[PDB]
């Protein structure tokens, strides 16, 4: 009974996809985003009793697609940027990924900051307190995960997704 | 003199709305393109997950 | 004509942007095809390597149930 169109966006090799697969629970390492640079995956939720089908298009920056992917920027109900904690240029970025999503997206689009890979923490970079400190100047929220231990993925999304609706039901 | 700012302006309205009209349609395209390449990939992963069941349900078969 | 001296800009601007806005149309289409060329070889690419280990491991269940029976 509701529709969420929602883009994961950011640097390379943050994990953007391991994130969406986890969240999308697909038995397969199997993706595009190699070899193309889209990919693409639906998942149903309940949030409080209503059936949510949510689209999550997995974008990869490159040119060759670049129009394509504006119109997933510009049709985006919520989009979560990612960074690595084990790489800072990924985190430095993540004003530039605003930039975009100021630019190319909508103007009122909910936004998310996910700090990934937190579950190694023997190579961290990037301190938690900074990154929370990045999401309250932008006034968005934020929230440290791990495609791989599993850790806050599917929070991170079922929280997007309620800002999405609780936002809708007001109109 | 100033005739040809006079026209420079009248100019500008009409360039001005015309480039608001295209948007409005780079809005739709872009929104039939998104459902249209949506279902491709649903398609191309759906078709995929059945060739990799199919070597599984044979792989199963062999071991016991 | 300090009015004009600059009118001339946002003309020349507007202009040089409705320009980029009529190409979306075709600039869409372009990159879909190539899109959807793409995804064709890559699935394809995909279910091979599936059919042909599957292929393969079809035929011992035939020769051992063969070594069997
Ligand atoms: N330790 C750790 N490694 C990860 C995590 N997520 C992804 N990776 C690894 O990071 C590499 C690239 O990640 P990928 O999902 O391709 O990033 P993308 O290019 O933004 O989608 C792969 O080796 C992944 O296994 C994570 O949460 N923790």
């Amino acid at each position: 009974d509701y529709l969420f169109k929602l883009l994961l966006i950011g640097d390379s090799g943050v994990g953007k996809t391991c994130v969406l697969f986890r969240f999308s629970e697909d038995a397969f390492n199997s993706t595009f985003i190699s070899t193309i640079g889209i990919d693409f995956k639906i998942r149903t939720i309940e949030l409080d009793g209503k059936r949510i089908k949510l689209q999550i298009w997995d974008t990869a920056g490159q040119e060759r697609f670049r129009t394509i992917t504006t119109a997933y920027y510009r049709g985006a109900m919520g989009i979560m940027l990612v960074y690595d904690i084990t790489n800072e240029k990924s985190f430095d970025n993540i004003r530039n990924w605003i930039r975009n999503i100021e630019e190319h997206a909508s103007a009122d689009v909910e936004k998310m900051i996910l700090g990934n890979k937190c579950d190694v923490n023997d190579k961290r970079q990037v301190s938690k307190e900074r990154g929370e400190k990045l999401a309250l100047d932008y006034g968005i929220k934020f929230m440290e995960t791990s495609a791989k231990a599993n850790i806050n993925v599917e929070n991170a999304f079922f929280t997007l997704a309620r800002d999405i609706k609780a936002k809708m039901d007001k109109k | 003199l100033k005739e040809e700012l006079h026209r420079a302006q009248k100019e500008l309205k009409l360039k001005d709305e015309e480039c608001e009209r295209l948007s409005k349609v780079r809005e739709q395209l872009e929104q039939e393109l998104e459902e249209l390449t949506a279902s491709l990939f649903e398609e191309a992963h759906k078709m995929v997950r059945e060739a990799n069941m199919k070597q599984a349900a044979s792989e199963k078969q062999l071991k016991e």
